[PDB]
């Protein structure tokens, strides 16, 4: 590399073939008096933002507007002034065709000076005729106007021997050119007056013409393949500003130009087209001396030549330039820093390194000297640049053996961390609820209600109504009351009477809706009364009528449903109406309510009817008054729960009311209260290490974002110092994914990598004695710009897959039997290495794999062990110890890859397990337990080919029987023990997935309980 | 005066094109070659001869 | 025929003219996508070759691939442009698979990794790399050379079970095709090598079949055949395009 | 009629301490942004001169 804004790093390149030029002809001139639409002089430039024309850009023929823009009486806009050139040029065209015949066409040259000064005068109406006769060649073309004064002084001028012009205007400012920061910056060329070049025959009379006359400002040279002749351009002292932070001379704005050009051209060189020029530079010739060091022109010297020796920048070159991206060069050049390159500037020849890869040394004549003694050393191709990808882009890292120790990482991420920002929250829990049901059998098991149990008395604490209202706030549904009603209301229709065979209840039912609300613009009703009376809901009959009561009714009557009031009877009544608004810390009031409800809600359905009542507090007191009174009046019952937002609320379903039987509880009620309290209790226990809803972040909570911000000038190996922060921050997040950005922010390259930290990794942490140092080359490569986002702390919205939800179930179940301070082994290392994340710290590991690890080596707090060697063989277990194996989703896959059967797998991995010396372990085995249901969509079993056919991933494996694996554990050990693990309806396993910021499903969860139905784990432990 | 971006041309009125008048229309310096330094010399300074 | 007689590229490859030649070429050719031509065409040999151990196919629809070395650098808005048709099967000699996971140096919806260095990923059944290795590789071949077999035992390695995959070759050298014949030739089932002529060079693709299945096999004299005349066309383009003139 | 009547500001401006008529704010709150948003960049590079 950098010079005070970074180049682009070894790679440097130049055009190589130059093309040759021809003389300037009267058969030319003519053409481009008459500008036809395919050929004419002018070209538009526009502006980029409103892609309306505001600058034109003027070529060979009329090159001569020395004079002032009020002389020529232009118009403004572009569409007037094009066809204003072409009406006047055409009257010029006659004017020289009358003089001069057309018929003298062949091989006439023509000053290409007097050519430009004609339409000069001819514009501004100043004495054009003179020139006129002078236009025709001889003996050379500066020879013919020095000794004249035929032309007017403003034009052209001779000193005696060296010939004066006064070249103007490049560029021409149309009218709604306003100096925004999109325009096309004109460097100083909209301009009367900017330069004055100065002709003649040889250098040496330049060079005398140069000792008596000032050199103030600096000269400029071309020194490759002058224009007119071989001449020098002596620049004034007028300024344009056109960067609001700068103010730029004349001689500094036309260096400056010419060097970003020959930057644009040094990485369009392919070496097969040729160009005009094989370097657009000036170098400054004899006014170094005035100039100041360490300024503006003495760095843009530096520069002019770095673009000559064939040096590339850092960020590329826009196609056409803006006057944002100008300043923020010239801002950049400005700075501070010393000149990392060998190169510098001398008045009496530009010199050309050794191995530049420019030819023009040989291609001119002299000015340009191939110095032998000053090497670079880099290697010469062009520079690969790409697109942006405007999405954050997923990055993964790997490893290197050296490493530093742990208390640097922390203390560099410390100054690189932006931690004090809002992130945006997300949603733990999308879609819609789960049903959780149970239905009363007669031959399970009598109990009594003394038994069963209740809420527990940590519920009105202040934690528990925060991590209810945490949940509440998070959860992302429609409408509660649809999501609900709609889920007991299909599971309430699918019973059947056990009276009759058919059905309890048909279309037709007259019922009765206790609790309406119509709260949140629903213009009458609860959402669901229009569909169920539509048969929208499609696993439901439509009912005859509809009642509504209830406190917030709209089109019922309001009533208190406690003490009993004048209606009629219904064939069903569904009620819904909560009883715990007041029920805070005062219990017995909210359960003295309930049963005061019920003797109401039974009494208004009597014949062979059947109701729907909703519990929110499921109390003792409750439990025995619906056992004493409820449950001897009815014929069947269930209760259901729909979960869409975490509380303890259940809904009681009677059946067949008034009629008398003997009914008691069960053991599966029993369990299901278990259940269902205890799922309240996990999710309760979780939502209070989550932190608040629109909380600011700080790296203080357990689980949460951070993020970092490095710079990246160029291709720069990155130092140490950056490489320990992002080390720092791979050892501080493990295991998850990281993303990044790469985007100029306030005028210079910077990228961030986001990450989600996590218990886990807080307990991965703990395991490393040093942290490893990562390697820079997956980053030092990236030369594009990836615009950034914010930062949202659940990045997943669509929801976690399946296969992900039962590597959740398999990892919980791991982690929960491997205990503290113990040997384990695992067998497969499965998608990623969640295994060492998974046992506590101080437990010491092993992994088998049939692929080389990506896992850092070494630097641990405890021994672990990284080998493949494909478990399947034998003779390598002797060498090990271990006390327990973890088999997880690897068997299927080892049984598919040798294309055996899962029998055959199995007995050859118990026959090699046979020579372990572990007692308890327990391993993945994929055997159907349940009658096979061949769920849609994911799981297509075959009965004939014993296959599996997942359809997402194109894998099958051999189911076997139970009882065909039965025998093999007998075969094999004589006390070993087996046992099913049944998988547990409380969803205890979500701990490793909400704490790791995962939003997951309400559809993919009940079919990953699905799932793991066909893929049960066993344990086995001997003696 | 340095910058004229800051008077407004919103506020429409003539302090903005004086000023622009100013940096454009005002006239630079030039140089003209007295002297015979063969008898005379050159008693100049701060410029060459 | 033994690895040792196999031909490699002439030593006037990196030569001023040699590059003059390649580049007025691909200068010249006129295309659509390269990135689309190249992988069509090998894409579509890929699937009419036929397992030897059962009679039907090697594979079939639903692979769930990998995909190494993606670009999206033309506007083409995320992917390379052969990953949607293939998928919606717009191909017609292709059948479509399941999923597509991208992975290189240059992604914009995969991950971004160094595919010399393993990875933390999973195995697949089929994986299609083409990143190429010579951008480093002018004047100095044998780290060019030696990327190649670092490349080769990570892609075999995300194959194992009854897998298949193309890998493309820029520079074929002695040590390469040595290292080939040494490590990957016994442990496949069956192998082919193809290339796509849209500009001039000499770049070939790799396709093995049936990875991780132990097997005895060696070149023959149609490779050898088939490289004389893949680097004898390369001699004579080349000598062509050096007689022509300059782009403008 | 749910049309643009006032604008509350906010942290960077909040000290408009003199009279209204120093200002010469336009009238119509699409003209007042258009205004405001071209004045504030040539605030924001005398800044970032210094």
């Amino acid at each position: 590399a950098n010079v005070w804004g970074v180049r682009l790093a070894d790679s440097l390149s130049s055009p190589t073939i130059e093309t040759r030029t021809r003389h300037y002809t009267l058969h030319d001139f003519y053409s481009d008096l008459d500008a036809s639409v395919g050929k004419e002089p002018w070209r538009p430039l526009r502006n980029q933002r409103t892609n309306e024309i505001v600058a034109v850009q003027l070529f060979r023929p009329l090159q001569g507007l020395v004079f002032d823009t009020q002389l020529y009486g232009f118009p403004g806009t572009f569409s007037q002034w094009e066809q204003f050139m072409k009406e006047k040029l055409r009257v010029l065209k006659y004017e020289v065709l009358r003089i001069y015949p057309i018929s003298t066409y062949n091989h006439d040259r023509v000053n290409v000076f007097v050519a430009n000064a004609l339409v000069g005068a001819f514009l501004s109406n100043q004495a054009f005729y003179d020139l006129l006769p002078l236009l025709i060649v001889n003996d050379t073309m500066i020879s013919d106007l020095l000794g004249t004064g035929a032309a007017l002084s403003q034009f052209f001028q001779s000193h005696g021997e060296v010939l004066e012009v006064a070249a103007g205007r490049k560029y021409l400012q149309m009218n709604n050119y306003s100096n925004d920061d999109d325009d096309p910056p004109l460097f100083a060329k909209d301009l009367s007056d900017y330069a004055k070049a100065f002709y003649s025959d040889t250098y040496e009379v330049l060079d005398r013409f140069f000792w008596t006359h000032d050199s103030s400002a600096g000269v400029l040279v071309h020194y490759d393949k002058p224009t007119n002749g071989n001449h020098y351009i002596l620049g004034t002292l007028t300024q344009m500003v056109s960067a609001p932070p700068h103010i730029i001379n004349a001689t500094d704005a036309l260096l400056l130009e010419s060097c970003l050009e020959q930057f644009a051209a040094n990485v369009r060189a392919r070496s097969a087209q040729p160009v005009t020029r094989l370097d657009q530079c000036y170098h400054l010739r004899w006014g170094a001396q005035y100039v100041g060091e360490d300024s503006l022109t003495y760095r843009l010297g530096v520069l002019s030549l770095l673009a000559t020796n064939g040096y590339q920048l850092a960020r590329p070159i826009p196609k056409q330039l803006t006057n944002r991206w100008l300043s923020s060069f010239v801002s950049q050049v400005v700075s501070d820093g010393i000149n990392e390159t060998p190169l510098w500037p001398q008045e009496r020849y530009v010199q050309i390194a050794y191995d530049s890869p420019s030819v023009v040394d040989g291609a001119t004549q002299y000015g340009y000297v191939r110095r032998n003694q000053l090497r670079l050393g880099m290697r010469i191709s062009a520079l690969q640049s790409l697109s942006d990808t405007p999405a954050p882009v997923q990055w993964l890292p790997q490893y290197t053996i050296d490493q530093v120790a742990v208390d640097e990482g922390d203390a560099m991420v410390s100054q690189l961390t932006q931690l004090p920002l809002r992130p945006d929250y997300g949603s733990i829990w999308i879609g819609e609820a789960l049903s959780y049901y149970v239905d009363y059998n007669r031959s399970h098991r009598v109990v009594l209600s003394s038994e069963l149990p209740q809420l527990p008395d940590t519920y009105f604490d202040g934690d528990e109504q925060y991590g209810r209202s945490l949940f509440s706030l998070a959860r992302k549904v429609g409408d509660r009351s649809l999501v609900k009603d709609t889920a007991v209301l299909k599971h309430a229709y699918q019973a059947i009477d056990p009276n009759t065979g058919k059905e309890y209840l048909r279309a037709g039912q007259s019922v009765a809706y206790f609790g309406a609300s119509a709260g949140h613009s629903g213009a009458d009703q609860p959402l669901v009364i229009e569909p169920w009376m539509q048969g929208k809901i499609s696993g439901v009959p439509p009912p005859s009528s509809v009642r509504q009561f209830g406190y917030d009714v709209a089109k019922g009557a309001i009533v208190d449903l406690a003490r009993p009031f004048p209606s009629g009877d219904y064939q069903f009544v569904y009620s819904d109406v909560d009883q715990v608004v007041d029920g805070h810390d005062d219990l017995s009031i909210s359960s003295g309510l309930v049963e005061s409800l019920l003797d109401s809600c039974v009494h208004a359905t009597a014949p062979g009817g059947s109701f729907v009542m909703k519990i929110n507090f499921p109390t003792r007191t409750v439990w025995h008054y619906i056992e004493q009174k409820i449950l001897p009046n009815v014929t069947s019952y269930m209760l259901i729960k729909p979960f869409v937002t975490n509380n303890v609320e259940v809904f009681f379903v009677a059946f067949g009311v008034h009629q008398q039987s003997a009914l008691t509880w069960t053991s599966g009620v029993y369990f299901f209260l278990v259940d269902h309290f205890y799922r309240y209790e996990t999710l309760s226990a979780i939502s209070r290490q989550l932190p608040s809803f629109g909380y600011v972040d700080d790296g203080s909570s357990v689980t949460g974002i951070e993020i970092i911000s490095i710079e990246n000038p160029g291709f720069s190996n990155m130092t140490q110092a950056a490489r320990v922060g992002i080390s720092g921050l791979c050892a501080n997040v493990g295991n998850a994914r990281k993303s990044i950005a790469i985007y100029e922010s306030h005028g210079a390259r910077v990228l961030t990598i986001t990450s989600r930290r996590s218990p886990a990794s807080a307990r991965r942490k703990a395991r490393l004695r040093y942290l490893p140092l990562i390697d820079p080359r997956s980053l030092e490569v990236q030369a594009r710009t990836i615009l950034p986002s914010n930062p949202v702390l659940f990045d997943n919205i669509n929801g976690a897959s399946p296969h992900v939800c039962l590597t959740m179930m398999y990892n919980f179940e791991v982690s929960s039997a491997v205990y503290d301070g113990d040997v384990v082994l695992d067998l497969g290392t499965g998608p990623e290495a969640k295994i060492l994340e998974l046992i506590p710290s101080t437990s010491p590991v092993t992994c088998v794999d049939i692929r080389p690890t990506a896992q850092p080596n070494g630097c641990w707090n405890v021994r672990t062990t990284f080998l493949e060697l494909d478990y399947l063989s034998d003779g390598w277990i002797t060498g090990v110890r271990g006390d327990i194996v973890t088999c997880m989703l690897s068997l299927g896959a080892a049984a598919a890859g040798k294309s055996m059967t899962f029998d055959a797998a199995f007995q050859q991995l118990v026959r090699v397990l046979t020579r372990s010396t572990a007692n308890v372990l327990l391993i993945q085995v994929n055997c159907p337990t349940d009658v096979i249901r061949t769920i849609k969509g994911y799981l297509e079993i075959d009965q004939t080919n014993k296959r599996y056919k997942f359809p997402k991933f194109g894998r099958d494996e051999p189911y076997s029987d139970m009882d065909s694996l039965e025998r093999i554990c007998r075969a094999a050990w004589p006390n070993c023990s087996i046992t099913w693990v049944p998988l547990s309806y409380d969803l205890r396993w979500t701990k490793l997935a909400l704490l790791e910021s995962t939003t997951l499903s309400s559809a993919s969860v009940r079919i990953a309980e699905l799932m793991y139905k066909y893929m049960p784990i066993m344990r086995i432990d001997i003696h | 005066f340095m910058n004229i971006q800051l008077i407004s041309p919103i506020d429409a009125p003539i302090l903005r094109q004086w000023a622009e008048i100013i940096h454009r229309y005002w006239p630079n310096p030039s140089q003209i070659r007295y002297g015979t330094p063969n008898v005379f010399g050159s008693a100049n300074l701060f410029t060459p001869p």
